[PDB]
RNA sequence: UAGAAGCAGCCAUCCUUUAAAGAGUGCGUAACAGCUCACCCGUCGAGGUCCGGGGCCCCGAAAAUGGACGGGGCUCAAGC
RNA sequence: GAGUCGUCUCGGGCGAGAGCCCAUAUCGACCCCGAGGCUUGCUACCUCGCUGUCGGCUCUUCCCAUCCUGGCCCUGCAGC
């Protein structure tokens, strides 16, 4: 916390590793973000501080050939609780190996949905009691079966741009289902005279088969 | 113990010498340092006299404890070095009357009118340490607020403050 | 055809201590500037201008001043 | 004590905005209605340079700054009043009784308040409308200023301290004035 | 609070009174007396003390499985150091010390349950723990 | 219950001094001397 | 009211007479006003001694001299005043 | 100590890892929880927050046949 | 009676501590500062060529630091 102290030693960082992500560690806690940080040590990389001294890719662009920094760029992509992930992790493995490691991040109740949130069709595994009554006012039909009670079929609970109830959230909360992310979201990555954005980063490869 | 109306003042004179007069009172304050050695930190705050007065033992007593007290809960005694400087030593002159009316006086103009001791005083002047509180910076904060606390009991007022000196 | 901003420097001694001022007017004589500290400081402090030492006027330039306030003001003058 | 020399400031008026200026007194008019108010404060000339209005006195002082802002914000309520009016939406809550909230004439009148036998009644000013629907009310208005004391008027008729303020709660209070107040 | 949930308190190596057991119930889905047989084995320590522990069970298959909020760290030491009782006055009566190489040690088995990094900070995270007393 | 009601009527301090209904969080008495307030009247829970 | 190079008279002041115009703004308290020898007019400070402005203004520089102020001052036509 | 699980109270008040993290600010249970803060990257894109002397005006400031700066009345003064 | 104001009455500040947790709903030590003149005392200024004592009765005015009444705020204000 020292100025061109704490840029410097960013400085030195950003040269070092081929890849420079800005990530939103706001989501987060914390319990995911912390142990994100650890993992990323894990996997190759580590992710950092500074608040205008983050703004400052410019100086490391600078230094070097590139295209990376506030100046040639297209806009820099940093928004609050940004954080700075440098790692030799590749940007799709990246974005990827964000996405999966998370733990894990309900809906909360009166919050608006990133997106639309889904239940799945199966047996709760939970014995019957006021809990069936509870799904049905949600909007979640359900039944009793094998004497557990079970969800009826797949359906959208709520919308995306919609707010979540606070009964939908604590029942979806209770069943374990988190639709929500609260690992760290990528804002854009940087590699190798390219900036890479969040709809180019995530790949369904499985989606793209499907598609043809 | 009669209100403070002759203890406000410096205009009256001294009788102090303890030795040298038949009958003296005794004292309130027994306690005037606590804590640890004064040389175990670094920092000086005062408390600094504006006024000319006569501060009462029983003033110092009373101002003292709910200083100490305050200091010793929250920080503990583990901690700060805190010394009221003063010991009062200017002894204090009473008049007797009382009730007992009609054709009584109580009294009496003169026939000894000179004193029987109430007690003891100090003797402030301008820029005197009334008190002198040792501490560190963390320390700093419970400090100030016990030095507040004691001007109010001061005989008239402060107008030179809570004094960082700062440790010279 | 001059204006030019005047750094007064100067103490005053009010109740046995020592207050510092630097007083920036501007004028166009040092004797405007004078007349003006006398008067301000008199005024407010509560204190007689025989009890006003003046160590020092300079002129300096009035495009430029060395408080904020006094700049800010002389900017459209 | 913040200090310039013109001491100056400056109230963008968009196109649907018409502003007119006689000395200290504003009246302001856009596609609907007008509204007038003087502003008093010594010192203080409104006037409009082109398709800008300033408020100026030569002289910084503290109060000046802060009346010369309020001017400011007057402006401001007239030129979101006279294009499409303001809106604070109200609740009737009640505790135990069926609490009748009608308009009859230019006075609102709310019944069995607390099982009373008596009309309260609270005064609707010449610029404003008030609509019940159900029992959300919405007070409806060219200014801000008028809208803002009619609804207050009609609270201060429910006003209730002679019981227990947690267990009587029964009146028309404020959901919306423009944005939501409040939390405890 | 705490709440008086499925978490509940039960002393050392005992079982089965009627009022905390009773009433709070641990079902196997059976009654307890299944819970009974398990917690006084694990506990067992020549004393009672109150150990956090949590139960789960939705009136269901009703099955248990429990933690020892016990065990954490501070029993760890207790074996290491030799000395039963924690000390009833911190920093003020230090009753042992552990040496570096016995912090090492509960460190490397307790990774798991920690998050403890490399093996420096799990032994810094074991440590402060250590100066505690009371 | 609670919160248009109870905001007016609850959420708001109360004056050490002369007993005078402030806002919810304002730092200094409006008027009987820079007293720090306290809040509330509560005896909801 | 009072700008720069805005035309004036006063009641006051050193004669009086008489016209004179304000040439820079000193403070905000105090005004210099000069103007032509041939009135009988000289540099002097003043913090209103009844200074009223005329209708006529010309254009003076901010910070000026009776040869530029002399020469808007006589095509405006008031020199002679 | 029933519990004291940051949050009766006492004392220690340390160590790891970093947007950041106080053996914890207040609420909340009497005591796991829950709401929340200091804190922080950060959007709006500035002249900013402190503390400490001084003058002056305000509160503190209730009284007895009529109250009165001599009176009237005065407020960029006829005041200080 | 005047003066004074130790006492007397009343009021203010500080806030140790208690009130279920919670200084300040309420209660409030130590200590400190004021107002009044309603108790007592001090004074000897006025009066000893007499301003008739108390209490009561009767008759009238005034003061508010207000007992009720009216209008209000807080509350450990459910109602009452």
């Amino acid at each position: 916390e020292w100025k061109k102290k704490e840029v410097e030693e960013l400085a030195n960082l950003i040269k070092s590793y081929p890849v420079v992500a800005l990530v939103d560690v706001s989501s987060m806690p914390a319990y995911p973000l912390s142990q994100m940080r650890r993992l990323i040590r894990e996997n190759n990389g580590l992710l950092r501080v500074s608040r205008n001294t983050l703004i400052e890719l410019a100086i490391k662009k600078v230094a070097q050939e590139l295209g990376k920094p506030e100046l040639e760029k297209l806009i820099n992509y940093i928004e609050g609780g940004a954080g700075i992930l440098v790692t030799t992790m590749n940007p799709f493995k990246l974005y990827k190996f964000l996405q999966q490691n998370r733990q894990p991040a309900p809906a909360k109740p009166g919050a608006k949905v990133p997106k639309d949130v889904v239940i799945p069709a199966g047996p709760t595994s939970l014995a019957p009691g006021p809990i069936v009554g509870q799904m049905q006012a949600m909007g979640i039909p359900a039944r009793i079966e094998r004497g557990k009670v079970t969800i009826q079929k797949d359906t959208v609970v709520l919308k995306a741009g919609e707010e979540i109830t606070p009964e939908l959230a604590n029942i979806l909360n209770a069943l374990g289902i988190q639709p929500l992310e609260v690992g760290l979201d990528l804002l854009a990555v940087y590699e190798d005279g390219i900036i890479y954005t969040p709809d180019v980063l995530a790949i369904d490869e499985s989606e793209y088969i499907n598609m043809l | 113990l009669r209100p403070a109306k002759i203890d406000r003042y410096v205009d009256k004179p001294a009788y102090t010498r303890r030795e040298y007069i038949r009958g003296a009172p005794g004292p309130k304050i027994t306690i005037f340092d606590m804590g640890n050695p004064a040389g175990d930190f670094e920092f000086e705050v005062s408390l600094h006299t504006a006024e000319p007065v006569q501060i009462r033992q029983n003033a110092l007593e009373a101002a003292r404890q709910q200083v100490n007290r305050y200091l010793q809960k929250n920080v503990g005694r583990s901690n700060y070095h805190f010394k009221i400087r003063v010991y009062p030593f200017q002894v204090l002159r009473e008049n007797p009357m009382a009730t007992g009316r009609k054709a009584d006086r109580y009294g009496n103009g003169m026939r000894r009118p000179f004193g029987k001791p109430i007690g003891l005083a100090a003797r402030l002047k301008k820029d005197q340490k009334i008190l002198s509180i040792r501490v560190n910076r963390q320390h700093l904060k419970f400090a100030i607020e016990g030095a507040r606390r004691a001007a109010m009991k001061f005989p008239c007022k402060c107008y030179y403050r809570i004094y960082d000196k700062e440790g010279n | 055809m001059k204006v030019k901003v005047f750094r007064v420097h100067g103490y005053f001694e009010k109740n046995g201590r020592k207050f510092k001022f630097t007083k920036e007017y501007r004028g166009i004589k040092e004797e405007d500037v004078k007349e003006l500290v006398y008067s301000d400081i008199g005024s407010k402090h509560k204190v007689k201008r025989n009890k006003i030492f003046i160590k020092e006027i300079k002129e300096i330039r009035p495009e430029e001043a060395e408080d904020i306030v006094v700049r800010r003001l002389s900017l459209e003058l | 004590m913040p200090v310039d020399a013109w001491i100056r400031e400056e109230v963008e008026i968009p196109e649907g905005v018409e502003v007119t200026v006689e000395g200290y007194k504003v009246k302001v008019k856009g596609p609907k209605g007008e509204l007038e108010r003087e502003f008093f404060w010594p010192g203080i000339q409104i006037f409009t340079e082109d398709g800008n209005v300033v408020i100026y006195k030569d002289f910084p002082r503290r109060k000046d700054v802060a009346i010369a802002r309020t001017f400011a914000a007057h402006i401001r309520n007239m030129i979101k009043g006279v294009t499409e009016g303001f809106t604070y939406k109200l609740k009737v809550v009640y505790s135990h009784f069926p609490i009748s909230v009608k308009v009859q004439g230019d006075e609102v009148i709310i019944e069995n308040f607390l099982g009373e036998k008596a009309p309260r009644k609270a005064k609707i000013l010449p610029g404003v409308t008030v609509k019940v629907r159900g029992q959300e009310i919405i007070v409806e208005g060219i200014d801000k200023e008028a809208v803002g004391q009619t609804a207050a008027n009609i609270e201060q008729a429910t006003r209730i301290t002679k019981w227990d303020r947690r267990i009587f709660q029964d009146g028309i209070y404020i959901v919306e004035k423009a944005g939501k107040p409040i939390t405890f | 609070m705490p709440k008086q949930v499925v978490e509940v308190l039960v002393e050392g190596g005992k079982a089965t009174p009627g009022p905390p057991l009773g009433p709070a119930i641990g079902p196997l889905g059976l009654n307890v007396k299944q819970v009974v047989d398990k917690i006084n084995e694990a506990t067992k320590d020549f004393a009672g003390m109150q150990v956090p522990v949590k139960i789960i069970v939705d009136p269901v298959t009703k099955q248990f499985e429990i933690e020892v909020g016990v065990p954490p760290t501070s029993q760890l030491i207790k074996k290491e150091l030799g000395l039963e009782k924690g000390s009833g006055e911190p920093k003020h009566n230090i009753v042992g010390n552990l040496t570096m190489e016995q912090v090492i040690k509960i460190a490397k088995m307790k990774k798991d349950q920690m998050l403890a990094l490399t093996l420096k900070a799990a032994a810094k995270e074991v440590i402060g723990t250590a100066l505690s007393m009371g | 219950r609670f919160p248009e009601a109870e905001a007016r009527i609850f959420k708001k301090y109360v004056c050490l001094r002369c007993g005078a209904t402030n806002p919810w969080g304002a730092k200094k008495c409006r008027k009987c001397g820079y007293k720090r307030l306290r809040p509330k009247a509560k005896e909801p829970r | 009211a009072i700008d720069v190079g805005r035309i004036a008279v006063v009641i006051a002041g050193r004669r009086a007479g008489q016209k004179v115009v304000v040439v820079d703004i000193i403070d905000k308290n105090f005004v210099l006003v000069t103007g032509a020898g041939l009135n009988k007019v000289k540099r002097r400070r003043m913090n209103i001694k009844h200074i009223e402005p005329l209708p006529q203004k010309i254009d003076i520089p901010r910070g000026a001299s009776d040869e530029e102020v002399r020469a808007a001052l006589e095509k405006a036509g008031i020199s002679l005043a």
